[PDB]
């Protein structure tokens, strides 16, 4: 096995400069966003991202949308470390399962992001499929009213991907990004679930896979490879020690006070 | 098939 310092030295050298990153809920809880009775009036947790429930009752989802609008949460060190990889020309693609939009907020350009469970930044009429900037429904949501299509009256839904829905078109970038990956960084998610779990195996056997996660689970556990590295513990701590090892301490502080 | 889940 390699160590956190080796990976750090591989990046520091720029021997690694096409980094593919995959992130999940573990990077958001330090911003104070929860992951999980639940006061939202749901029959079960997943009903909040099901289309028939939503058609029957769009209110709980809109309560979450209102809560996740810009200004409730800020990015944390983990997002700002990813922004630094971008600023140093190292980021090939950032794949995110979160819907808090904090990757964009930390100033990572959209062209670098695959928001694989979608985004509140835009919205779509559930009936006639007309697209709308998320601004267009902001006031309705911010007032607890259900936003409606100005042509057909259909409920207008923010472009969060619900159960049973195709992943967004930009997800198709995985077909080129994962063979091109010279390094795979997995932060705050186990990636237990398809198609994300297989993506961990789409990189080239020569390519290190660095997990910064609490425990060691998922396909990094199930089908480990020679050049895997685990850095288990608090994600924030792990990223900070990676940052430390890269020598990016000052750059991190600079970026954090520039942005926040 | 890539769908959410
Ligand atoms: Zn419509």
């Amino acid at each position: 096995k390699l160590s956190l310092q080796d990976v750090a030295e591989l990046i520091r050298a720029r021997a690694c400069q096409r980094v593919v990153v995959m992130v999940g809920a573990g990077i958001s809880t330090p911003s104070g966003i929860p992951d999980f009775l639940q006061q939202y009036d749901l029959p079960y947790p997943e009903a909040i991202f099901e289309l028939p429930f939503f058609f029957h009752n769009p209110k709980p989802f809109f309560t979450l949308a209102k809560e996740l609008y810009p200004g409730n949460y800020k990015p944390n060190v983990t997002h700002y470390f990813l922004r630094l990889l971008h600023d140093k020309g190292l980021l090939l693609r950032l794949y995110t399962q979160n819907i808090d939009g904090l990757e964009r907020v930390s100033g990572i350009p959209a062209s670098k992001l695959v928001e694989a469970h979608g985004t509140f930044a835009s919205a779509t009429c559930t009936v006639c499929q007309r697209p709308f900037p998320g601004e267009d429904i902001r006031a309705d949501v911010m007032a607890d009213r259900v936003p409606r299509c100005p042509v057909c009256t259909g409920v207008v839904k923010p472009d969060i991907v619900f159960f049973g829905e195709p992943l967004p078109q930009r997800f198709l970038l995985h077909v080129v990004d994962f063979p091109m990956a010279d390094l795979l960084l997995i932060l705050g998610t186990s990636l237990e679930v398809e198609p994300f779990a297989s993506l961990t195996e789409a990189v080239r056997s020569s390519v290190p896979r660095l997990l910064i996660n609490r425990d060691l689970v998922g396909p990094l556990a199930w089908h480990p490879r020679s050049r895997d590295v685990a850095q288990l513990g608090d994600v924030v701590h792990g990223v900070e020690s990676l940052v430390e090892l890269l020598g990016w301490t000052e750059e991190m502080r600079d970026l954090v006070q520039r942005e926040t | 098939r890539h769908k959410k889940x």
